C-alpha cells in the first residue's frame, strides 16, 4: 500500500523479479533496482545500497548470495529490524546456510 | 555500596523484608517473561530455517522456468528492463502482539495494475506465463520469510533486554538487602544486651545496699 | 513513634480496641486528606449492624462488599501494573483500575472547609456508592457481553459516549445538603441514574 | 530453625564434625529416596581410609574421584544445556551427561520397601561402579578416536546398537545377594563386562 | 571498632573538630594511598583562607569549584551507568567520566616514599590541577561545538589522536622538586599546555 520491495542482482535475477512485479518510477524518476554486470564497481554497489537504505519507503531488499558476500563488511555495518535485507540463491552460486548475517545473530544455536 | 544507609530499628526490619519480597516478585515476573520470549524465539528460528530450505528449491524451479522461456522465445531482458513504470506487488505495514510487545510484519498485496500483459504477443508467451506464476509464488514466500526475519531480530533484542534487567536485579539488589538486614539484626541485639547489663547492675547494687541491713 | 507498630503500648491497644483506624504516612504526604490506610485498619463491628441494615436500608451491604472488593483488587494490581510499564492493561484490568481510582479520588475524600462536605448523610453515601457501582457493573457487563460475541468494547468508546455521565458522576460530590434538600438530592441522583441508563442503552 | 545454617550451635558443630550428610525435603517431594544432596555433603576421613581401601580393593578411590568429578561437571553443564535446549551439543559432553544420568538412576538410589534392595554389599557397590565407569571410559575413547579418524560415532548410534547393554546396566541392581551367591554375582558381572568389551570391539 | 562511624568516640569528635579527613577501606584494598573518601570529608576553613590565597595565587577558585562539580557529577552518574551498562552516554557525560578517572589516577593517588613523590608543594599542585582543568575545558568545548556542525569529535577519536599526551599527563608527577628547580617545572608545564592546545587545534 505504501512500501515497495527492492532487488539488487545480476541481469537474470533482476529480470526475473521485475517480471515478478516490483520496480516503480517514483516522483524523482528512479527505479527500485540496480543492474550489476561484470562491468560494475563495488563502490557503485555500496552507493546504491546506501541510497536504498536512506529511502525509507523500500522496506525489503533482496540480494543474491555472492554479492552479499562480496560486500560483507558494509552490509553487516547496518543493524536494524525495519529495513530487512534477505540473501537468496542464484544459478552458479547456490545459497549457503553457513554464510548469512541474520543467522550470525543466532550464533551457536544449531 | 555495602548497605542502605538507615539507622537500625524495629520498623526497619519489616521495611527491608518488604523490599526483598518486592524484589523477588519482580525477579519472578521478569524470569517468566524471558522464558516465554525464549520459547517463541526457538519456534520462529525453526520456522525460518524450514521456510528457507523450501525457498531454495522453489527459486531453483523458477530459475529453470526462466531457462525454458529463454529458448522458446529467445531474449527479452531489455524489453522488460527499460519499460518499468509501475509496480504490480505491494507491501503494507502490520504488527502482531506477542508477549506484551509488537512484532512488525508485512502484508503482501496484489496491486490490480499491469505492465507486461502484451509482451511477446506473437513470438510466444506460454513460458512467460509459467515464469509469471512461478515468480508470483516466490515473491509471496519471500515476503513471508522477510516478515519472519524482521520479527526474529526484534524478539532477539527483547530477550536481550529482559535478561539484562533480570541479571541486574539478581546480581545487585538481593545481597545488598540481605547484608543490610543482617547488620540491623546485629545492632538490635547489641542494644538489647546493653540494656540487660544495665538492669542487671542496678539490681545487684540494690541487693548490695539491702544486705547491709 | 516513627509511624510503626514497634511500640508496646500500640500493641497492647491493638489487642483490646475493637476498631482500629490506622493512618498511612505516604498518603498523608500525598495530602489525600483523610490519610486512611485501607489495608491495615479494621472494624470488628460490621456483623453487629446487619440487623439494623436489614431493617432500614437493605441495600448497603452488597454495595459495600463490592466497593471493598474493587478497592482491594486495585491495591493488589497496583504493583503488577507498576512493574510492567502499564502497557499490558487487560480490559477488566482497565475497568477495575479506572473505577477504583475514581472511587479513591472522588468518593473517599472530603474537605472540611466547604459547607457541602462537613457531613455526608448515610443515605447520601448509599446513593453515591449505588450510582458508582451501577456504572461500574453495567460497563463491565457490556464489555464482557460484547467480547464473546463480537466487537469487544474498550474504554475509549465508553468515554466518548458517556463523557457527560462521568462528569455528572464526579459532580455528584458537590450536591450541597445546605442548598438542596434530601428530596432534591435524591431526585438529582435518580435522574443522573436514568441518564446513565439512557446513554448505556443507546450504546447497547 | 527453618533450615537457616547460621546458628552458633550449628556453625560450631560444623566446625567440630568431620563428615556431613546434608538432607533435603525437595528430593522426597521429587520421589527420590534416600535424600542426599551430593553437593553440600562432604567427608574428611578419606585420608585414613586410603590404607584399608588399598589393602582390599585398589579401585574405590580412583572410581569415587571420577564419579564426583562427573557429577559436579554435569551440575555445571545443566545450565548450558538449558540455554541450548537439551537437543544439541558435542558428543563427548552428551555422553558425560548420559553417564551422569546413569549414575543417578541406577547407582545413587535405593528402595527400602523392596526386600532385596535394603542392603548393598560394599564389594557389590564397588563392582557396579567399576563396571559403569569402564563402560563410560570405552564409550568416550571410541567417540574421541572416531571423531577425527573416520565415522564419528554419535550417542544415538551407541545407544541404539547397545540398548541391551543399557538394559543390563539398569538391571544390574536386581541381584539380591541375600539369596544369590557372591561368586555367582562376580561371574555374572565379569561376563557382562566381557560382553560389553566384545560389543565395543564389534562397533570399532 | 570496625569502621562504623556511629560509635561514641567518633560521634563526640565530630561535634568538636573542624577539619574531618574520613578514610575508606575500599581504596586501601586497592592500595590507593592515601585512602581519603573525598565525599564525606569537609573543612570549615574554606573562606578563612580566601584572602591569603588571593594575595598570592588567585588562579585557584575556579579550579576548586570545577573539580568539586566534576567529582560530584561522576559520583552521581556512577550508579546509573552501573545499572545500564555504561553504553547509553552522551558525549558530555563521557567526557566528564573520562576526565574524572584521569584526575583520580593523576592527583588523588600518591605515595610518600617514591623519591620524586615524597613531597609536593602547593604551587605544583595548583599547576597540575590547572593543566587538567584546561584539558577538560578545551576537550568539552571542542566536542560540544563540533556536536552540532559536522564531523562530531568522538572520545575514541581524540584518544587516538593524543594518547601520547595523555601519557605525558600521566607522567607529570615524575619531577622530584628537591632536585629539579621550580622554574624548570613551570616551563615544562607551560610547554605541555601549549602542546596540548596545538594537538586540540589539529583536529579543531
Amino acid at each position: 500500500r505504501g512500501k515497495l520491495i527492492a532487488v539488487i542482482g545480476d541481469e537474470d535475477t533482476v529480470t526475473g523479479f521485475l517480471l515478478g512485479g516490483i520496480g516503480e518510477l517514483n516522483k524523482n524518476r528512479h527505479p527500485n533496482f540496480l543492474v550489476v554486470e561484470k562491468d560494475t564497481t563495488i563502490n557503485e554497489i555500496e552507493d546504491t545500497f546506501r541510497q536504498f537504505l536512506n529511502r525509507d519507503d523500500i522496506g525489503i531488499i533482496l540480494i543474491n548470495q555472492y554479492i552479499a558476500e562480496m560486500v560483507r563488511h558494509a552490509l553487516d555495518a547496518h543493524q536494524r529490524s525495519i529495513p530487512a535485507v534477505l540473501e537468496i540463491p542464484s544459478k552458479e552460486h547456490p545459497y549457503d546456510a553457513a554464510k548469512d548475517s541474520i543467522l550470525r545473530r543466532a550464533k551457536g544455536m544449531f | 555500596k555495602d548497605r542502605i544507609e538507615i539507622f537500625p530499628s524495629r520498623m526497619a526490619q519489616t521495611i527491608m523484608k518488604a523490599r526483598l519480597k518486592g524484589a523477588q516478585t519482580g525477579r519472578n515476573l521478569l524470569k517468566k517473561k524471558s522464558d516465554a520470549l525464549t520459547l517463541r524465539f526457538r519456534q520462529i528460528l525453526k520456522k525460518i530455517i524450514e521456510t528457507k530450505m523450501l525457498m531454495g528449491e522453489v527459486m531453483r524451479e523458477a530459475a529453470f522456468s526462466l531457462a525454458e522461456a529463454k529458448f522458446t522465445a529467445g531474449d527479452f531482458s531489455t524489453t522488460v528492463i527499460q519499460n518499468v513504470n509501475k509496480a504490480q506487488v505491494k507491501i503494507r505495514a502490520k504488527k502482531d502482539n506477542v508477549a506484551g510487545v509488537t512484532l512488525p510484519v508485512f502484508e503482501h498485496y496484489h496491486e490490480g495494475t499491469d505492465s507486461y500483459e502484451l509482451t511477446g504477443l506473437a513470438r510466444g508467451g506460454e513460458q512467460l506465463a509459467k515464469l509469471k506464476r512461478n515468480y508470483a509464488k516466490a515473491v509471496e514466500l519471500l515476503v513471508e520469510l522477510a516478515s519472519l526475519q524482521t520479527s526474529f531480530v526484534t524478539l532477539d533484542e527483547a530477550i536481550k533486554i529482559t535478561n539484562r534487567r533480570v541479571n541486574a536485579i539478581e546480581h545487585v539488589i538481593i545481597p545488598r538487602i540481605e547484608r543490610t538486614l543482617a547488620y540491623i539484626i546485629t545492632e538490635l541485639d547489641e542494644r538489647e544486651r546493653e540494656e540487660f547489663y544495665r538492669l542487671k547492675k542496678i539490681q545487684e547494687k540494690k541487693k548490695i545496699i539491702k544486705e547491709k541491713f | 513513634p516513627g509511624g510503626d507498630f514497634s511500640d508496646p503500648v500500640t500493641s497492647a491497644t491493638l489487642g483490646i480496641v475493637q476498631v482500629f483506624w490506622g493512618l498511612d504516612k505516604k498518603l498523608a504526604q500525598r495530602k489525600h486528606f483523610p490519610s486512611v490506610n485501607w489495608l491495615i485498619s479494621y472494624s470488628k463491628y460490621m456483623r453487629a449492624l446487619d440487623e439494623y441494615y436489614d431493617k432500614h436500608f437493605t441495600e448497603f451491604v452488597p454495595l459495600r462488599t463490592k466497593a471493598k472488593e474493587i478497592l482491594q483488587e486495585e491495591e493488589d494490581l497496583a504493583e503488577i501494573v507498576q512493574l510492567v510499564g502499564k502497557a499490558s492493561l487487560a480490559e477488566t484490568d482497565k475497568i477495575t483500575l479506572e473505577v477504583a481510582k475514581l472511587i479513591k479520588d472522588d468518593f473517599l475524600q472530603q474537605n472540611g472547609y466547604t459547607p457541602y462536605d462537613r457531613f455526608c448523610p448515610f443515605y447520601k453515601t448509599v446513593g453515591m456508592l449505588s450510582n458508582m457501582i451501577s456504572f461500574y457493573d453495567m460497563a463491565r457487563r457490556a464489555v464482557e457481553t460484547t467480547a464473546q460475541s463480537d466487537n469487544k468494547i474498550t474504554w475509549s468508546i465508553i468515554r466518548e459516549h458517556m463523557g457527560e455521565i462521568l462528569y455528572k458522576l464526579s459532580s455528584m460530590k458537590f450536591k450541597d445538603p445546605v442548598k438542596d434538600g434530601e428530596a432534591k438530592i435524591k431526585a438529582d441522583y435518580a435522574q443522573l441514574l436514568e441518564d446513565m441508563q439512557n446513554a448505556f442503552r443507546s450504546l447497547e
